[PDB]
């Protein structure tokens, strides 16, 4: 009951529902299943790369920036 | 015009030795089916030349960068060898040499 | 983990110098004159900049909640 | 009245566990989780 009002996708359960969505993807022959699945998994996937870039946003995009200019 | 226009794709980029006409296509094919579809729907070529020499493969909002390996182990003389002669009248375009391996 | 406050060898704070490092290197810098610009004259303090590796940055990857 | 209060793991929501109690997240199933700080006093002579 908690989990029906609840969105899945918070907070930690990104990639672990990441990996739900790509089995269920995966154990079905339907097409429709597999391009809902598809389109969920890309939706996902594009807001948890967005939160990960903007916690890393200070202080970590900096020394990504100098290490790629060390090497 | 008579330049080395070679190229190999593995299995899964096979496009099509004819251009795309409505009479000569159909649906017969359907994660399973993801793969399958792709062979003839994404599968007409340009083959882009960058400044940086390498070269690069566009059939749709994809792009497989590409390298042409220039493998001198199969010195194969490349011709259209269309039917209208005596026997297949190939002619003599380029000397495949090259081979570009293309690849996600 | 993290930068030492002081170098071991001197006592001169080094603390408040690791980004300022990152930055000049973040710029063209030789990485002997960021050094040089920092003020860290001897080896010994120059040594902690040089030689540090920062890893609670990839500590902080592992977040707790969010 | 202090109901021995746990903390989830991939939900990091404090859960109230008593005894004979099955180890559970009250939210999204976790059969890991953690203990709380203490609230003894925590004090370092630091050197
Ligand atoms: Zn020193
Ligand atoms: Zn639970």
């Amino acid at each position: 009951e908690k989990e029906r009002f609840r969105k899945a996708p918070p907070n930690y359960a990104m990639k672990k529902t990441q990996l739900l969505k790509e089995k269920a993807m995966a154990e079905d022959l339907g097409d429709q299943d597999k391009a809902k699945q598809i389109q969920d998994q890309l939706n996902e996937l594009e807001e948890r790369a967005e939160a990960l870039d903007r916690q890393r946003t200070k202080n970590i995009s900096a020394i990504s920036y100098i290490n790629q200019r060390n090497r | 015009g008579n330049d080395l226009y070679f190229v190999k794709l593995p299995n899964f980029l096979s496009v099509e030795p004819r251009p795309f006409d409505p009479q000569y296509y159909e649906d017969e094919f359907e994660e399973e089916g993801r793969t399958r579809l792709k062979l003839k729907v994404e599968n007409n070529a340009r083959i882009v030349k960058w400044s940086d020499g390498s070269m690069s493969l566009h059939l749709g909002n994809e792009v497989f960068d590409v390298y042409k390996a220039p493998l001198q182990g199969d010195h194969n003389h490349l011709f259209i060898r269309q039917g209208t002669g005596l026997q297949g009248q190939a002619v003599f375009k380029t000397k495949l040499t090259f081979r570009p391996h293309s690849t996600d | 983990m993290i930068i030492p406050v002081r170098c071991f060898t001197c006592g001169k704070i080094v603390g408040n110098k690791w980004e300022a490092y990152l930055g000049l290197l973040q710029a063209e810098y030789t990485e002997g004159d960021a050094l040089d610009a920092l003020g860290l004259k001897r080896y010994c303090c120059r040594r902690m900049l040089l030689a540090h590796v920062d890893l609670i940055e990839k500590l902080l990857n592992y977040a707790p909640l969010e | 009245q202090q109901p021995m209060i746990y903390i989830c793991g991939e939900c990091h929501t404090e859960n109230e566990i008593k005894s004979r109690d099955p180890i559970r997240c009250r939210e999204c199933g976790y059969r890991i989780m953690y203990k709380k700080r203490t609230k003894r006093l925590v004090v370092f002579d630091a050197r």
